[PDB]
């Protein structure tokens, strides 16, 4: 499983491939590990299920109360601190997770999260069983000064290339790009592959 | 100077002390229409020193659901929270909200219970809960008592009896929201108006098949 | 100003105080018949605003066991939902709720805990349950008192009295369905008739063998 | 309007209130006999309406002792079930209920209690425990306050003084089983039966080496 | 109308009413003679259908105490049970109840708890306390205020003040057994016996070197 | 000499009385100007012997929130420290006090509390909260009842409803700080000023991009 | 019937109508001497019938600390014990029970906490400790109301107005044991002796270097 | 005859009430003075037998902190030891008591409590500390209300009024300690003074720079 | 991770470098280590970041709490000590962390802090992987006769160092000095990486 969030001038895309496994037991194809968190928020899940999965319901609804409570949208760099305080506060019967926050309030962020509530902000990061892999084409290929079309490219090669080297990836690649101007909006299926092919990728 | 226990004639005067709180709060209320339902709600203003719309009376439960409040201030706020953090529980175990009329009796319940509880005085406020859930749009009112009901129109807080014999009279089943509000507008107008003016009513409404909409001072003032 | 506790003739008027807010209540009456037991409530409806239907008097338990209720709606909201989850109790323990009456017996004490545990008002309510279980059909009324009872035929509500009075006379040990839900609606008629119209009647049934089934308007509308 | 406290002369006046309750309560009495014990109590019917032997007053704690009991009903019920758990928690932990003067004890305890602990009122009821033991056929009775003894043979509710006085002079020892429920019945009859008719009383017995046996209603018909 | 609090005088009023409670219990006592220390109640009895003996007042704490009680019965009981378990506890962990003044102590203890804990009613009871311990033969009294005194001779219940008088004057230091149960039988008689009739005494002995001996009907009968 | 409870006409007396107390508090008021929020208080003082600024009436909740309040000394500081640490927790958890609207309802709920709580006498204290937050500069006022309101400009204790007379009618909506300490001072002096001598009044300010200023003896004596 | 609160006039009246009750106590008083302290306390008794000597008045909390009580017996009697164990725990803990001062403020404390917390009736008795500690002779007295003060020369219970003026007036600072004794005794005579006779005085002393001395019978009849 | 609630002109009667017992203690004062503060307290001795110096009033809450309080003594007595351990505590967690006015704020917090929290009669003491902290000389005062205030000087208990307005006359900003205590000692003279003698004064300070200096017998006999 | 503290005459200088790693893969290139806790008051972490993180806001908040409250700041040692309290109370389920905390009430401070609630103060002290070679560095060149821009100097050798000789080490290095006329200052990036190329030193 690997899972990618990158940052670039007013917009931040999120992406991840889909494939859940047990071992060698590629068991479900279409798993989902991208999620929309927030109007101007997503989030990308990584790790065991279980723990995943709850997390994700716990933000969500923690976000929408607190919306309306406050009247304003929660900020990035709050989402993340609030997590990082459920994750560190139960450090010795952890969440087994990882997890990637992206979002957009006064300007863009990306969040790397890990199961001891260990918070740290960066221009992109990557998340998951095939992390190295993408890790290598962007520190490759990625520059601050690329469109948020070139980014979404970037992106499906990178996760292409991890699902090359790693058998534990795998599946349709999806992806999302969050604007100011439009929102969270997650690409159409279709759309992407089509770039795929363009790209002269595979699967 | 004696409780909540029941009266010889079998009634709670504490909770009808109650009910007297509430009937001095403001006038607001709503009905079903269309495919939707709507709220409206008085919003009488005093000094030119208060912060204008930060006085919402309609208060969001969640995207699909609002609820309008009337009696002692301070417990109407508290309930309402209440509400909202219940319903939230609903949504993360079970997923979704799927019926409304649950969230309500839950919030109804934890009114009942200072009913009988003993040492502890009982919510001096009744609310109805708008929007639509998995069934549709759906309409409930709740007293201090904790007792609650489904309408297709209905009032609440200072001009109940009068706006309610209003749309008891010219009330019309699948209005057209333009014409809803209207009518409904009409109807607060005739039973509050006593004193003329309406002043600047606070007006929302939610339509099958997407979120709530507030509507705007100068779209409410339309109407006006 | 004083309690519940014992007077210098032996009685708890706290509990008395309660009766007398069942007996304002509304009237409904059941009774078991030729190889089932039937139940029958008045629906007696105000506005036109009202949600009709979801004015439910007779609620079910279990898919074989239902009840019916008279007395401060609250509180007999909040103990049917003791039962129902008491029901599924006996339910996940057991493998299957065998004996009905235990079910009643249950949420009996319950209320009859609140006869004297000090701070704390009565259950004002009294209802009856009805359903058919491994010993058969079987019918019961429950008072504010905890006090149970299994009946052949029996009512509750505010013309008790009357009804039963009828019943106590023209009531037909194996009257088949048909003539039995007559019987009963005649019975209920005379009792609360003093104001003529019946108006609308929630009926329901069940019949050993199978599940309970609650009449629809027309079908009800057919014996009115 | 004040308490369960001493007054100055001595006495708890709600355990007195308390007794009053029970005098109120239907008359039942018990003898020891032969080589057992017998219970009987009078099955005062109303309506035709109501579901006959389920108005069982004589109730079994165990296979081998009975009781039964006088006051409010419910409070009478929720002691029985105490004293049947009871009764199964001294079977359990040392495999047999050797004394069944223990059993009654226990539940005394229980009353006892709330003749003190301030916020709660007393348990309305007093009661006969019967049955045959390690020790032999025994007979128990305990009143509100909690107090209990051991007779040769007694009775309790409403016509206690009557029918007492009656064994008081008529009781025979050693009255073999057949001529002991009569003397029974004819001492329950005289008592209560200022209003003549005897109804349809409730008598059950055991006897040393078995079980309990409860008369069927034509085998209780032929004493009466 | 008001508690267990300080009188403008300085007294408890509540534990005053306590002790008017055991004034009107039965008539009982006790001393030291020869080489152990006896006990004697007054067995008044009424109906034959009580079962005799079973009315014991002199009770056992164990083989080598035991301890009679005056006041309302029930107190009297749950506290003697008390007091048992204690000398049981005393046993387990120091392997032997050396000090039987220490036994009264904590029952006495108890009792005082009552005395300022605010909602609780006091134990309507006093009780003497008789036995050979580690020092030697031992006799103490107990009220429902705690105090406790140890005695060469006492008595309570009902005849107190009369039967303490006789003894006041005529008790004899140590007498030895026979004369110690006579003198405290006709001690007995004179108080209580203005109604003529000792009826049939309690009595039981113990003597130092070995357990308690209770008298049996024949040999109490021989003193009478 | 009874409560906190619902009078025959709605309305908790307890918390009326507590009013009382607040208004027979010191007076102060605050109002939104340019691009910030200030605060005045009248410092009025007795003895040489006071240690002048030490009785500090606008205080902090953190650099970019203060809060002045009116009523029993005491209930103030304790429920200013509540609203301190709840500040803190806002922080720690979210990284950032965002909407102080927020902060105010948490402390406002505190003192709903003890409105309906049983056992407890409320808060008698008012007091408002001013500041910038995510939103803007914000001003709110809260009472013993637990009611919050967001204002452009408003007072409260003893000269309430005349400086709020003043500023209702001489309030300039965007008025540059100087001018709005002015135009504050002039309402404050006016209210109060029955007793002619203004006295030394307290007087901070805050205004957005930047923390709270308090203002010096001299600055402040330059308006004065 | 109101409680422990202030009076209108700043007074506890449950601790005054406590202090009642302890001046109806015997009396008893004690000194410092030579090289130790003193402790004598009127054993007036009664009956032939009472165990002489074990009616002790001054009590040991441990060898080298004594205490004499006034008041309520039972409340004198768990509050000594509670000294008693409060005195092993700091020897348990420090190794060295150092200064007495420090054991009298615990109990003290005991004591003051019913002077305030709600539903509880407080101590009705007074005390004084005495015994050589780590500072040498030290004499204490204690009230109801939880004050303690330190004494050269003191006295408690019935007559301490009477005695302690006597001593006011004779009282010798370093009087040797013999005659420090005698003062006492003759100051103790002298107040309660309106009724002539001393009867048999309870003396002890103590003296710094060694543990306590119970004065014999005999010794002390050489006194009187 | 009702409580800790508000009249119906906004004052807690109870605690008017303990002001009152406050207002009946002994009278004490201190002040500021060169590079320290003082303290000095009437010590107003009655019998011969009191244990002169151990009637401390001045008490030490750590090396450079003191305080003297007036009003029950019991009461004051735990609310010092509480500020006691409440020091050290803050010394242990930040390793230095930096600010004193904190001290004093837990204390009167504590004291706040009971002003509210229902059940339980409020603090019937007032007390002032003194000391020299990070910041310097400091000087506090706080009443059973909790409310606290900073001196340059002032007094507490029965001459407060009159003292104070000597100070309020003659104080004398920063008078060398000599001169200071002089017009102190000037000052408690006059007001409690109509006494003539003003007895053995009990008189302490401390510096900047160092611990607190009790003063001895014949020192402050120097300037009495 | 390296940071270090060091004292001198009227000032107290504090510095890290920010790499946050997973064992050898380098994750996050710039993280932060250096934070203001008090206006005259720094601390550096170091260690597990969840733990290192929750740590810092405690201490933060705490801080400004006790200043409304007291008026006036928290001495060093208090603080020290606060944070010694909270650590050895937790000893056996710890919050696996080291820090220094360094600042200037009466005079400057700084003080080593370990896991256990251990608390030293030392004229200078370095904490974290690198810590030996700026140990080096510093026991061969500090001297309290030195300026506080030779300070800023040594300490940017110091960690250099280190960045030589660790691979748990590395980025940019970012200094803040803290004195009581102009209290706690952080050093512009640039002047910091001016100072890095004036001294021939590299990254």
């Amino acid at each position: 499983t690997t899972t990618v969030g990158i940052t670039l001038k007013d917009a931040v895309i999120m992406a991840t491939e889909r494939r859940v496994t047990m071992e060698n037991f590629i068991m479900h194809k279409n798993g989902k590990k991208l999620f929309q968190i927030d109007t101007y928020t997503g989030m990308t899940i990584a790790g065991l299920v279980g723990d995943a999965q709850v997390l994700v319901r716990y933000m969500k609804a923690e976000l929408e109360l607190y919306r309306l409570q406050r009247r304003v949208n929660m900020p990035i760099e709050a989402v993340a601190t609030l997590l990082s305080n459920m994750l560190n506060q139960v450090k010795y019967m952890p969440y087994m997770v990882q997890l990637l926050v992206g979002g957009i309030d006064t300007a863009p962020h990306v969040f790397s999260i890990d199961a001891a509530g260990g918070s740290v902000e960066d221009i992109y990061a990557s998340t998951g069983s095939g992390s190295p892999f993408v890790y290598g084409v962007l520190e490759s290929q990625y520059s601050e000064k690329m469109t948020v079309d070139e980014g979404v490219d970037l992106v499906i090669r990178a996760i292409s290339a991890a699902k090359q080297r790693d058998s534990a990836s795998g599946g349709m690649i999806d992806v999302a790009v969050i604007t100011r101007k439009d929102g969270y909006v997650q690409l159409p299926t279709d759309q992407i592959e089509s770039r795929i092919r363009k790209l002269g990728l595979i699967l | 100077r004696a409780i909540t226990v029941f009266s010889p004639d079998g009634r709670l005067f504490q909770v009808e002390y109650a009910r007297e709180a509430v009937k001095k709060g403001s006038t607001a209320l709503g009905m079903k229409f269309a495919n939707g339902v709507l709220l409206i709600s008085d919003k009488k203003v005093r000094s030119r020193l208060i912060e204008q719309n930060s006085i919402e009376k309609i208060q969001l439960i969640d995207d699909y659901v609002a609820a309008v409040t009337s009696g002692l201030v301070a417990d109407a706020r508290v309930l309402v929270d209440f509400a909202r953090i219940s319903a939230q529980q609903e949504k993360v175990t079970y997923g979704s909200l799927v019926n409304i009329e649950n969230l309500v009796k839950r919030v109804a319940d934890q009114m009942q219970q200072y009913t009988q509880y003993g040492g502890v005085r009982p919510y001096g406020v009744s609310l109805i809960f708008a929007g639509i859930d998995q069934i549709g749009p759906r309409l409930f009112d709740c007293d201090p008592a904790g007792t609650i009901n489904e309408y297709k129109a209905t009032a609440i807080g200072s001009g109940k009896d009068a706006v309610v014999s209003f749309l008891e009279r010219e009330y019309k089943e699948n209005l057209p929201e333009k014409e809803a509000v209207t009518l409904g507008i009409k109807a607060l107008k005739s039973s509050l108006e006593e004193g003329e003016e309406l002043k600047a009513p606070e007006i929302a409404s939610i339509t099958v098949g997407n979120k709530y909409r507030i509507y705007d001072q100068e779209e409410v003032k339309k109407f006006l």
